[PDB]
């Protein structure tokens, strides 16, 4: 992403601090959430099989 | 905000340092200028680098002391060779914002750089 | 004398500033200019549909 000199932040969806530029070294690093999910657990009857 | 200047230390004399300019950005501007200041001494014009390209070099730091500009991360450079002990002093850069029709530099931060045996 | 200077003064106003895909001013709308305006800016587009 191209920041202008006098901009800090970023925000795509108006709420969510997309990017940010680092304090000690002038350079723009973007942020992404780390990661989530749901578990499913595929089984056969537990008559059949464990 | 604008712009910071990080990069080089002490250096026993005798020998080498690189000095950047490290980008905030790309700016407009057609002058990019090196001072050394040291305490009791006025901010002395060392080195000038302009849009053209005329490297401005004052007579002492001549054949010694070099500027580059780098585009591709629009960053100013100054390689320093032959060091002496009148060297020592915190190093500024200027652009040339052409506000009013030229003005207000931008040489807020500098770098320490020492040049002493010890 | 040709040259000269224009003067004018700043009132609150609602602006709706659309940032284009490189982060810079491109274009803008007064909300309450026109009531076209004001559809325009309820509407969140630059272009309503009959
Ligand atoms: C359940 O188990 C019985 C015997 O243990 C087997 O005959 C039957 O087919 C099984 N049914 C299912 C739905 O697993
Ligand atoms: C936006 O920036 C890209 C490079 O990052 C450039 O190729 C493109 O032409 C720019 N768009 C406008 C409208 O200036």
């Amino acid at each position: 992403k191209k920041f202008l000199p006098f901009q800090q932040f970023g925000r795509d969806i108006a709420d969510t601090t997309d990017a940010v530029r680092d304090p000690q070294t002038l350079e723009i690093l973007d942020i992404t959430p780390c990661s989530f999910g749901g578990v499913s657990v595929i089984t056969p009857g537990t008559n059949t099989s464990n | 905000v604008q712009l910071q200047e990080s990069g080089g230390g002490l250096v026993q004399p005798g020998g080498s340092l690189r000095l950047s300019c490290v980008a905030s950005g790309s700016v407009t501007f057609n002058s990019m200028g090196w001072y050394r200041q040291a305490p009791g001494k006025q901010r002395e014009l060392v080195a000038q680098i302009t849009a053209g390209g005329d490297t401005h070099y004052a007579d002492s730091v001549k054949g010694r002391f070099t500027i580059s500009e780098h585009r591709g991360k629009n960053a100013v450079y100054l390689e320093m060779h032959s060091l002496k002990p009148e060297d020592t002093a915190v190093y500024y850069c200027h652009l040339q914002v052409p506000f009013l029709g030229g003005g207000y530099d931008y040489w807020g931060q500098g770098t320490q750089v020492t040049v002493s045996s010890g | 004398g040709a040259a000269a200077y224009y003067v004018g003064y700043l009132q609150p106003r609602t602006f709706l500033l659309k940032y284009n895909e490189n982060g810079t001013i491109t274009d803008a709308v007064d909300c309450a200019l026109d009531p076209l305006s004001e559809t325009k800016c309820t509407l969140k587009s630059f272009t309503v549909e009959k």
